[PDB]
């Protein structure tokens, strides 16, 4: 019974990280648009 | 007073009385959008550092 709320407390767990990995993914994306729009009309 | 005959000579040659429409403001303009570009994702990227630094620092 223990190891069910090992399984709810490493669910927590990496539910976190993956909204923190989420929000750099996101960034990441914005960033590469933004370069590649930016160096688009530089032409 | 030869130094100086020679140069208002050589000034008469190449005087025109006209205002040299030559600029060198585009490229300028080009070099400052540039600079701009790298800053902008200068801040982007220690944006996304600092989000990184978050999720390790758990």
């Amino acid at each position: 019974s223990e190891e069910r709320r090992e399984i709810a407390e490493v669910n927590k767990k990496l539910k976190q990280k993956n909204q923190q990995l989420k929000q750099i993914m996101d960034q990441l994306r914005n960033l590469i648009w933004d370069i590649n729009a930016m160096l688009a009309m530089r032409n | 007073e030869a130094e100086l005959s020679a140069q208002i000579r050589y000034l008469t040659q190449v005087a025109t009385g006209q205002p040299h429409e030559g600029s060198s403001y585009s490229s300028r303009k080009d070099c400052q959008m540039a600079l701009k570009r790298v800053d902008y994702a200068r801040l982007k990227l220690s944006d996304v550092a600092r989000t990184c630094e978050q999720m390790l620092e758990n």
